[PDB]
C-alpha cells in the first residue's frame, strides 16, 4: 500500500491493491472497480502493450535501419500501399480475411483461456499438444510452449520484476504508438523524421506548428 | 542415456529410457505420459520418411534423371510423367485419386493397433527378424539417422526457397568457391 | 451518385444558391459607405456564406434536384461512398455523450440512494460527488457493459412494482 | 459560505449555471467552427 | 566510502567484500536485487574483457599504422578496417562469427545458470571451477598467490579500458584520424586541443 502512486498525495483506489504488475493506483475513471472487469482490463492491456511493442519496434528498427541505410524500408504509414502495388501481391480483402482465420482460431482459445485459466489444457483437446497450455494460473501469462528460455521461473520475485518491466516496457509502447498515429495525421513525415524536426528547433518545430492540433479557427 | 544435450543441464525425468534420448524438450510438450508416448512414433514415422525422402532426392538427383522440384512441373503442361523415362499415362487426377486410397487403406489399417504395434511392428515389416537380439541401440541408430534426415530434408527446402538450384548442384558450388557461395552470401539469409 | 444525387460540388444549382445568397448580401451592401460597422458586418456575412458553400462542396455533400445538400443515414451505403459524417459518426458521437450524461446521472441516482436523505440530496446537489461522477461518466462504454455482463445494471422483476393485472 | 454555497449547489441554480456554461460552450463552438452541417473529420 | 570520501557505501556493498573493485560506487543503485547484481557482476567481466582486447587492438593497430610495420592490412584506420578483401568476405565471416560465439557464449551461459555444471567437454577431460565468473582458465598458474589482488587489478584495468573505448569512439565520432593522431594533436600545444574546442561538443560554443 506503500508503493510509489501516480500522485504522491492521493491515495489509491480501493480496487487497486497492489498486486497486479505495474499497479501505480491510476484509476481516476474507476473502470476497474468490477473484479471480473478488472481481469478482462488487465488481459486487454496486456494484448495491447504487446501488439503496441511490436508494432513500435516494427516502425521505428526499420526507419532507423532506413535512417541509417540499411535495408531502406519504406514509411510505415505508407508500407501497406507499397507492398500492395507488387506484381505478386496478395488482396487486401483476402490477405485481411486469412489473418482474421488464422486470429479467430488462436484468440478464441486465448478467450476461453480468459474465462478458465485451465481452459485449453484438458486431455483430448489436441493431437498431444494440449499439456503446453496449462497456465501459470493467471490469464495473459500461459507460459508452457511460450516462454522457452524459462526467464523468470525461478524465484517468483523474478518473474514479478520481469512482469513489471513488461507493463511499463507496453505502456510506454502504446503512448508511442499513439504518438506516431497523430504525428502522421498533422505531419506527413516519420517519426525520426518528427524527432530530428524537434531537435533542429523545438521552440519553432512541434505541435503547435502543424496546424493540425490546435485549430486554425481558434487563432 | 548417451549425452545430455547441453553437457551441464537439469535433466527430464520422461526422457531416460527412450532410445536416443538426450533429454532435449525445453518446452516441456511430453510432459504428459500420453503426449509422449504419441509424439514417439509422431517422431519415428517423421524420421522414416524423411529417410525415404532423403533417399529419394539423392538418387533422383546424383542418377541424372532431374531436380526434385521439377518432379511435378510436367505433370500438368499437357500430362506425361517421367520416371526412369517410363511414358507414363496416369493424368493429375488419377494420380492423386489412386495415391489417396492407398494412402487412406494403408494408414487406417495402419494405426488401429496397439500403441506399441503402431510405431515398432513385427511380421512382415521385419522379414530377416534382426528386431531380436539388442533392439535398443538400433532404435537409436534408427532415431538419430531420421533426425538426420529431417535435417537435410528441410534443408533441401530451405536451400530451395533461398538460392533456387539443385542440392548436389549447390554442393557442387560451395565446394568450388567456399567463400562467395555460401548460406549466408545470398540476399535471403543474412540481411546484416 | 448514391440515390440520384449530384454531388453539389459539381451541381449547378448549389452554386446557383449560392451565387443568389451573395448577390442578395451584396445588394444589402449596396446602401452603406464602404468603412461602416454595418459595411464590416455585411462583410463579414459574406465571407461566412461563401466559406459556408465552399466547405459543403469540398466535404462531397449530396444535393437534389437544387442545391440543397443531402444526408445518407444507411451505414454501408454510407460508408462505402464515404457519407460516414453524416450520419453515422455523428450517430456514434450523440451515443457517447448522451451515454455519458445519462450515466453519470444514474451513478449520481445510486451514490445518493444510499445516503441518510436521499430526498434532501436531489434538490441540494452534492456538486464535488457530481463533479466527479461526470468526469468518471466519459467511460460508460466500458462500464455499462461491465455492468450488464455482471447482472448488477438490470434489476430482478420480482423486486419491482407492478399494478395487479 | 457553507449556507451560500448550499444555495449554490440548489438544483435550480445548478441547472440554469449548468445550462447557462452548456449553452456558452455550444455558442463558442458555433462561433469558431460554423455552419457545420456533418462531422467531415 | 572508497569512490567517494564523505560518503557512506550502499548497504549491499558492504556486507560483500568478495567483489573485484569493490569501492562503493553505486549512486544509482542498480544492483540492490542479489541476482541482478550477480548478472551485473557477470556483465562487469564480458564488457571489461572484450574492452580490454578491443582497446588494446585499437592502439596496437594504431601504433602500426602510425609507424609502419604491416603492408596494406594495417595501414588502414581501424574504423575503415573493412576495405581490406582479407581471405573471407562479410557475409561468411559475420555468419561463422555467430556460430562459433553461439557456442561460446551459450557454454557461458550454462555456466552462469549453474556453476560448476558446464566444465566437462565429451572427450572426458574436465577442470578445476571457482567462483562463478572466473572458470579457471590459469594455464601457467598466477592464481595460486594473492587472487584478491590480481581480481582488483584485472578489474582496475577492465574499468580502464572500457572508458577508454568510450573515449575512442567520443573522440573518432568528435575529431578526425586515428586516436593515436588524436591525442598527438592533443600534445600539440596542449592548452587549445581538446574536447571544448570541437564545436560537436560543448555546443553552447560555436553554435
Ligand atoms: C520414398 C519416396 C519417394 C517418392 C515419393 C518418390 C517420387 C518420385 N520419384 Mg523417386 N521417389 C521416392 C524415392 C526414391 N526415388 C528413387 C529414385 C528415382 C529416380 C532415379 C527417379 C525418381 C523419380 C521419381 C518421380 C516419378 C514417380 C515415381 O516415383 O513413381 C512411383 C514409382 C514407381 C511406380 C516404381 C516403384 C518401384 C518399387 C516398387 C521397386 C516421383 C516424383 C523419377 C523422376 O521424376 O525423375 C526426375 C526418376 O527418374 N526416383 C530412389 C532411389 C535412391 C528412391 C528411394 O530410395
Ligand atoms: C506485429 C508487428 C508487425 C507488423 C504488423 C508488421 C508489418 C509489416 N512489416 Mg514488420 N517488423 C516487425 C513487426 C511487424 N511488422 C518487427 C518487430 C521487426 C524487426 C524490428 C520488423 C521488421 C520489418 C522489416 C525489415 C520489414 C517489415 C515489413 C513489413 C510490412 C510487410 C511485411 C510483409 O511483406 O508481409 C509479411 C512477412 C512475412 C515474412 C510473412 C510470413 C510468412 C513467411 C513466408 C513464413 C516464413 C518462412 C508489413 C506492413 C517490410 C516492409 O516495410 O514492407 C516494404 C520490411 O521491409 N518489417
Ligand atoms: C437500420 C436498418 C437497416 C436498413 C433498413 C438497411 C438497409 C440497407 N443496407 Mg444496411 N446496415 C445496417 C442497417 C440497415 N441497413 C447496419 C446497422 C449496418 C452495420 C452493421 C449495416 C451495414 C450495411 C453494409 C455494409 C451494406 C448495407 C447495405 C444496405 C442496402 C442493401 C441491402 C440489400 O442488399 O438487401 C437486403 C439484405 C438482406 C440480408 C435482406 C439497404 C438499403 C449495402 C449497401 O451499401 O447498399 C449498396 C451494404 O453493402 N448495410
Ligand atoms: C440522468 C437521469 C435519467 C436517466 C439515466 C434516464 C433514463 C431513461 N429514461 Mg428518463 N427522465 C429523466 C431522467 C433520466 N432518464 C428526467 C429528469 C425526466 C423528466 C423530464 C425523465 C422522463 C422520462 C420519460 C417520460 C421517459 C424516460 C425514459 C427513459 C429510458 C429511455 C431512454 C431515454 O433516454 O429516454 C429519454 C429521457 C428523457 C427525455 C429525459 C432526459 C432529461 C435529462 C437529459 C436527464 C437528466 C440529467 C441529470 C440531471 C444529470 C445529472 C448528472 C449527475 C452527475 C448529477 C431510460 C432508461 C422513457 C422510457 O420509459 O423508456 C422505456 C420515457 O418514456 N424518461
Ligand atoms: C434534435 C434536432 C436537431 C438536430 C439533430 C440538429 C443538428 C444540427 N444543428 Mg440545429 N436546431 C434545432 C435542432 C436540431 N439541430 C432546433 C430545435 C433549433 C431551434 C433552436 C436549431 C437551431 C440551429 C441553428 C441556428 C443552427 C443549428 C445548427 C446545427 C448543426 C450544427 C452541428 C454542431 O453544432 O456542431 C458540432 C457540435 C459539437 C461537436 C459539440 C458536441 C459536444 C458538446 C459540447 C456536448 C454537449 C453536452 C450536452 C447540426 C447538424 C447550426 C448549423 O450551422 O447548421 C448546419 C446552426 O447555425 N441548429
Ligand atoms: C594478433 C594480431 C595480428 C593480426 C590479426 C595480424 C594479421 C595480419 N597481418 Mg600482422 N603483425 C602483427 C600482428 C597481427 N597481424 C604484429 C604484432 C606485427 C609486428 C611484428 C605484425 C607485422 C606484420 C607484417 C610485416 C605483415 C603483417 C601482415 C598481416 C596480414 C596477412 C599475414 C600474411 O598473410 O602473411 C604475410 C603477408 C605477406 C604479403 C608477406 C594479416 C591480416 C602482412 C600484411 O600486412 O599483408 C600485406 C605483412 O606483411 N603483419
Ligand atoms: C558504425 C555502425 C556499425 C554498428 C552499429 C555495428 C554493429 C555490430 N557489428 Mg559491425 N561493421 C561496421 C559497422 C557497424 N557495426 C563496419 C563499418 C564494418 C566494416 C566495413 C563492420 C564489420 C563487422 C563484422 C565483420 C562484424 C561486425 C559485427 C557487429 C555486431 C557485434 C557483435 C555483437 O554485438 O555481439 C552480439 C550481440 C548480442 C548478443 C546482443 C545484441 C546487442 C544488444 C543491443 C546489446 C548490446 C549493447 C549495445 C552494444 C550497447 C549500446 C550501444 C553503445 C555503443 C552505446 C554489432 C551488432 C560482428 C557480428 O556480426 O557479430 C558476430 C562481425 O563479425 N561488424
Ligand atoms: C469501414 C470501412 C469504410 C471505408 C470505405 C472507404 C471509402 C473511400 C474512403 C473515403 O470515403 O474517404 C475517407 C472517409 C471520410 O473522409 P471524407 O471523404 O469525409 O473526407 C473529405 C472531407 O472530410 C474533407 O473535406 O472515411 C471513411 O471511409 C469512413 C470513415 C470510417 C468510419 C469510422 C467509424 C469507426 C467505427
Ligand atoms: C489507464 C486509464 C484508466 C483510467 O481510469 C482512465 C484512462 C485515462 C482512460 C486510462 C488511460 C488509458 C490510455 C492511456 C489508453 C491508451 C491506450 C493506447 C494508446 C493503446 C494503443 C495500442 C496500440 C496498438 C495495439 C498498436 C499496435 C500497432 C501495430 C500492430 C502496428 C503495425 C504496423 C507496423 C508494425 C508498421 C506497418 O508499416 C504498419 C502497421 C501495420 C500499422
Ligand atoms: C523436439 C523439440 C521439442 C522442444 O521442446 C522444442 C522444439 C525445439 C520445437 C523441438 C524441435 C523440433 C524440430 C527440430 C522439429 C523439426 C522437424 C523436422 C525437420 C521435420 C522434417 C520432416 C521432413 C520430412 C518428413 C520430409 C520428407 C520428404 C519427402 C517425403 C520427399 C518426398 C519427395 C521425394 C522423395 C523426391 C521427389 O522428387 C519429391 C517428393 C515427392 C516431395
Ligand atoms: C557503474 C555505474 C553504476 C552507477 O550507479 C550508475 C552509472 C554511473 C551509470 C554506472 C556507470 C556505468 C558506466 C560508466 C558504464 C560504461 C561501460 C562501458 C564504457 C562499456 C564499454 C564496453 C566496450 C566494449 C565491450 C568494446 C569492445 C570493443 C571491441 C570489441 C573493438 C573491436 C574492434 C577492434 C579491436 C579493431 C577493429 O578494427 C574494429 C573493431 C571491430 C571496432
Ligand atoms: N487410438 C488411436 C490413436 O490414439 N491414434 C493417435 C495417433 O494418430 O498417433
Amino acid at each position: 500500500a506503500t508503493r510509489p502512486l501516480w500522485q504522491p498525495g492521493v491515495e489509491a483506489p480501493k480496487h487497486l491493491d497492489g498486486t497486479m504488475p505495474g499497479d501505480f493506483g491510476f484509476d481516476p475513471l474507476n473502470l476497474g472497480v468490477n473484479k471480473e472487469a478488472l481481469n478482462w482490463y488487465r488481459n486487454a492491456e496486456l494484448q495491447n502493450g504487446r501488439w503496441a511493442m511490436l508494432g513500435v519496434a516494427g516502425i521505428v528498427i526499420p526507419a532507423e535501419l532506413t535512417r541509417v541505410g540499411v535495408l531502406n524500408v519504406p514509411e510505415w504509414a505508407e508500407a501497406g500501399k507499397v507492398y500492395a502495388e507488387s506484381e505478386n501481391a496478395i488482396p487486401f480483402a483476402s490477405l485481411l480475411m486469412v489473418q482474421l482465420f488464422l486470429f479467430n482460431f488462436v484468440e478464441i482459445k486465448r478467450w476461453e483461456d480468459i474465462k478458465k485459466p485451465g481452459s485449453q489444457a484438458e486431455p483430448g483437446s489436441f493431437l498431444g499438444f494440449e499439456s503446453g497450455f496449462k497456465g501459470t494460473g493467471i490469464s495473459g501469462y500461459p507460459g508452457g510452449a511460450f516462454n522457452p528460455f524459462g526467464l523468470g521461473n525461478s524465484s517468483k520475485e523474478a518473474m514479478d520484476d520481469l512482469k513489471w518491466r513488461e507493463i511499463r516496457n507496453g505502456r510506454l509502447a502504446m503512448v508511442a504508438f499513439l504518438g506516431f498515429l497523430s504525428q502522421h495525421a498533422a505531419t506527413g513525415k516519420g517519426p525520426l523524421d518528427n524527432l530530428a524536426d524537434h531537435l533542429a528547433d523545438p521552440w519553432g518545430a512541434n505541435f503547435c506548428s502543424n496546424g493540425v492540433s490546435i485549430p486554425s479557427a481558434l487563432g | 542415456k548417451a549425452g545430455n544435450w547441453l553437457p551441464g543441464s537439469e535433466t527430464p525425468a520422461y526422457l531416460e529410457n527412450l532410445p536416443a534420448s538426450y533429454g532435449f524438450d525445453p518446452l516441456g510438450l511430453a510432459a504428459e505420459p500420453a503426449s509422449l508416448a504419441r509424439f514417439r512414433e509422431s517422431e519415428v514415422f517423421h524420421g522414416r520418411w524423411a529417410m525415404l525422402g532423403a533417399a529419394g532426392v539423392l538418387g533422383v538427383e546424383v542418377l541424372g534423371y532431374g531436380n526434385w522440384y521439377d518432379a511435378p512441373l510436367p505433370l500438368v503442361q499437357g500430362g506425361q510423367a517421367t520416371y526412369f523415362g517410363a511414358s507414363v499415362p496416369f493424368d493429375l487426377g488419377t494420380l492423386a485419386a489412386i495415391e489417396f486410397a492407398a494412402m487412406a487403406g494403408a494408414e487406417s489399417f495402419r494405426g488401429a493397433a496397439e500403441p506399441e504395434k503402431r510405431v515398432y511392428p513385427g511380421g512382415a515389416f521385419d522379414p530377416m527378424g534382426m528386431s531380436k537380439g539388442n533392439s535398443k541401440e538400433l532404435k537409436t541408430k534408427e532415431i538419430k539417422n531420421g533426425r538426420l534426415a529431417m535435417l537435410a530434408c528441410l534443408g533441401f527446402a530451405a536451400q530451395h526457397a533461398a538460392t533456387g538450384a539443385s542440392p548436389l548442384e549447390a554442393l557442387a558450388s560451395h565446394l568450388a568457391n567456399p567463400m562467395a557461395v555460401n548460406f549466408a552470401t545470398n540476399g535471403v539469409s543474412l540481411p546484416l | 451518385d448514391v440515390a440520384g444525387l449530384t454531388p453539389c460540388s459539381e451541381s449547378k444549382a448549389f452554386a446557383k444558391r449560392k451565387k443568389n445568397e451573395v448577390k442578395a448580401l451584396n445588394k444589402r451592401l449596396k446602401n452603406y459607405e464602404a468603412d461602416s460597422a454595418p459595411a464590416l458586418a455585411l462583410k463579414a456575412t459574406i465571407a461566412r456564406t461563401e466559406a459556408r458553400f465552399d466547405k459543403y462542396a469540398k466535404q462531397g455533400l449530396l444535393c437534389g434536384t437544387d442545391g440543397l445538400p443531402h444526408l445518407i443515414a444507411d451505414p454501408g451505403l454510407a460508408l462505402r461512398y464515404g457519407h460516414a459524417g453524416d450520419v453515422f459518426i455523428p450517430t456514434i458521437g450523440f451515443i457517447y455523450f448522451a451515454g455519458w450524461l445519462g450515466y453519470a446521472g444514474s451513478k449520481y441516482l445510486q451514490a445518493v440512494a444510499a445516503t441518510a436523505k436521499p430526498i434532501e440530496k436531489e434538490i441540494i446537489i452534492d456538486v464535488p460527488l457530481a463533479w466527479k461522477l461526470l468526469w468518471e461518466g466519459f467511460g460508460w462504454p466500458l462500464r455499462a457493459f461491465a455492468e450488464y455482463k455482471n447482472g448488477s445494471l438490470m434489476e430482478d422483476d420480482a423486486k419491482i412494482t407492478v399494478s395487479p393485472r | 459560505m457553507k449556507d451560500f454555497t448550499t444555495y449554490l449547489s440548489t438544483a435550480p441554480v445548478l441547472t440554469l449555471l449548468s445550462v447557462t456554461v452548456v449553452a456558452g460552450l455550444l455558442i463558442e463552438i458555433n462561433r469558431f467552427f460554423p455552419d457545420a452541417l456533418i462531422a467531415a473529420f | 566510502a572508497g569512490w567517494d570520501l564523505s560518503a557512506e557505501v550502499p548497504a549491499h556493498l558492504a556486507g560483500r567484500k568478495d567483489l573485484a573493485g569493490n569501492y562503493g560506487f553505486d549512486p544509482l543503485n542498480l544492483g540492490k536485487n542479489p541476482e541482478a547484481l550477480k548478472w551485473y557482476q557477470q556483465a562487469e567481466l564480458q564488457n571489461g574483457r572484450w574492452a580490454m582486447l578491443g582497446v588494446a587492438g585499437i592502439l596496437v593497430q594504431e601504433l602500426l599504422h602510425s609507424t609502419g610495420l604491416g603492408g596494406k592490412a594495417a595501414d588502414v584506420y581501424w574504423f575503415d578496417a573493412g576495405n581490406n578483401t582479407f581471405w573471407a568476405p562479410k557475409e561468411t565471416l559475420i555468419a561463422i562469427s555467430f556460430l562459433m560465439f553461439n557456442w561460446a557464449e551459450l557454454n557461458r551461459m550454462q555456466d552462469y545458470i549453474k556453476p560448476g555444471s558446464n566444465v566437462t567437454d565429451p572427450f572426458g577431460n574436465k577442470i578445476k571451477y571457482v567462483e562463478l565468473g572466473y572458470p579457471g582458465f590459469d594455464p601457467l598458474s598466477f592464481s595460486k598467490n594473492n587472487f584478491d589482488e590480481w581480481k582488483l587489478k584485472e578489474i582496475k584495468n577492465a574499468r580502464l579500458a572500457m572508458l577508454a573505448f568510450l573515449g575512442i569512439v567520443a573522440q573518432h565520432n568528435a575529431q578526425p584520424g586515428s586516436p593515436l593522431e588524436q591525442l598527438g594533436a592533443h600534445l600539440a600545444n596542449p592548452w587549445k586541443n581538446h574536447f571544448i574546442n570541437n564545436g560537436v561538443s560543448p555546443f553552447l560554443t560555436d553554435n
